[PDB]
């Protein structure tokens, strides 16, 4: 079987660990959302080719610039993401994450991801954001950033509805095989 | 009721804490025997050279030391809190010293990373992996201590969120801060060991308090960087502030991380500080000798400015209480 390494990067509380949880288990936790997601190998098949995708979480290390790179060696694809309900997390994609991901992982495909798409139409988050003089992230903004950084593609999903989850890892596995 | 559900959530966090802890201990042992110990196994000697065998300590660092701590002490103490999950904060508090062993591991990790790059294709590992029946290579396991130490704050933060009204909410907040502090210290030391060209010992400079890259302007008195700022990486020490120039390094992985060429050094006994600067709330000045030498630091954010200002003042305050 083919072995590929996926490292998911991005701001904390932007949904990283949850996305991995939902994908690897194909079911959104209801009561308690796990905090820990240790290195796990998921069996996925794309283009009729069996792949063993190693999933590496980075939750908990966003604030340490010298411990963070320790995860980048031999990465086949990078799932760089932000939270749909946080135009702030998106601003870091080009300001923080991209410059870094490109320096330690040159020529490694990047899949920009917008987590928590379901909160785009959520009035509660729309309200809270307003107070901060902000509004959910619009798809148009995502694709723009995706091309601005030179991603291998833009994508959105929801950990709650599992909507788009499979699609993200399926698309990233493909970019890895290239 | 609410008190009801929060205690349920405190239960969940305590469970993940204990489960992941047991797994962490298992996984380390798994590698310490299935790879490290196998290096001294005659039946395998035909798959490993003498050079690699000697580099065993570079490859594993002090993983064993770490494993004994968690296996003999920490997991045992976490379990004693299965009953009162809000009190897990006290376990970390009574072991903050023992956690210092993680600094040695992280500092050596890049050395191991470089080695692994040269010896991964070695027959020995491919064989140990097969025996162990692991879909993952030794590299995924060698990062676990780093991944684990950086999950404790997340877990403590989760416990604290569900314990606002418990008799341990304070010890939790303290433990959280203590771990965050150890993580910052370890991360700072990573930058420190990358400094090059330092004429002397860094140890007798006192504790490293802060480090960071800034745009720096000068505004000295009398016999460059007056208009076009220079890019320096600073290291705030109890005894002095070091100015370094980021030197770009090339290589495969962590080798890409830059090094820091030592430039100058301001002795704290002569350092003074200007907190507020006209026109920019993000600037602050670190001056030297009666202000005959002024450095304007461009803090990327308010939080960073505040941290640096605060650290400088604590040091300047101690100097005072010590100079008399």
């Amino acid at each position: 079987a083919i072995r590929k390494k996926l490292v998911i990067v991005g701001d904390g509380a932007c949904g990283k660990t949850c996305l991995l949880i939902v994908f690897s288990k194909d079911q959104f936790p209801e009561v308690y959302v796990p905090t820990v997601f240790e290195n796990y190998v998921a069996d996925i098949e794309v283009d009729g080719k069996q792949v063993e995708l190693a999933l590496w979480d980075t939750a908990g290390q966003e604030d340490y610039d010298r411990l963070r790179p320790l995860s980048y060696p031999d990465t086949d694809v990078i799932l760089m993401c932000f939270s749909i309900d946080s135009p702030d997390s998106l601003e870091n994609i080009p300001e923080k994450w991209t410059p870094e991901v490109k320096h330690f992982c040159p020529n490694v495909p990047i899949i920009l991801v917008g987590n928590k798409k379901d909160l785009r139409n959520d009035e509660h988050t729309r309200r809270e954001l307003a107070k901060m003089k902000q509004e959910p992230v619009k798809p148009e903004e995502g694709r723009d950033m995706a091309n601005r950084i030179g991603a291998f593609g833009y994508m959105e999903c929801s950990a709650k509805t599992k909507d788009g989850v499979r699609e993200v890892f399926e698309m990233a596995t493909r970019a890895a095989l290239q | 009721e609410e008190e009801e559900s929060l205690a349920i959530l405190r239960r969940h966090v305590m469970n993940e804490l204990l489960d992941t802890e047991r797994a962490y201990v298992e996984e380390l042992l798994c590698v310490l025997e299935g790879y490290a110990a196998e290096m001294d196994n005659p039946l395998m000697a035909h798959l490993i050279s003498t050079g690699l065998q000697n580099k065993k300590n570079i490859l594993f660092g002090n993983m064993e030391e770490i494993y004994h701590f968690h296996n003999r002490i920490f997991l045992r103490e976490l379990e004693s809190c299965i009953d009162c999950p809000e009190l897990v904060g006290r376990c970390f508090l009574e072991r903050m010293e023992e956690f210092q062993i993680y600094e040695k591991y992280c500092q050596n990790k890049p050395r191991s990373e470089s080695l692994w790059r040269q010896c991964s294709d070695c027959p020995f590992f491919q064989e140990c992996q097969k025996k162990l029946d692991h879909k993952l290579s030794l590299d995924s396991y060698l990062l676990k201590p780093v991944q684990r130490i950086t999950k404790y704050q997340l877990l403590l933060k989760e416990m604290l969120k569900y314990s606002k009204h418990c008799e341990g909410a304070e010890d939790l907040q303290e433990a959280l801060s203590s771990i965050l502090g150890i993580l910052k210290a370890v991360n700072d030391s990573m930058h420190l060991i990358a400094i090059t060209g330092y004429d002397g010992n860094l140890g007798d400079l006192g504790k490293l308090l802060m480090q960071g890259s800034f745009s720096v302007w000068t505004d000295h008195k009398k016999g460059l960087a007056r208009f076009k700022p220079m890019q320096r990486h600073l290291f705030l020490h109890e005894k002095a502030v070091l100015f370094c120039k980021k030197r770009e390094e090339n290589g495969e992985g962590y080798e890409k991380a830059p090094s820091y060429s030592y430039k100058q050094s301001l002795n704290m006994t002569a350092v003074g500080i200007t907190e507020n600067v006209k026109g920019d709330t993000k600037k602050f000045e670190i001056w030297y000798n009666a202000r005959e030498e002024v450095y304007i630091i461009q803090a990327p954010t308010p939080e960073i400015k505040a941290a640096w200002v605060n650290e400088i003042r604590k040091v300047l305050t101690s100097q005072l209480q010590a100079c008399r």
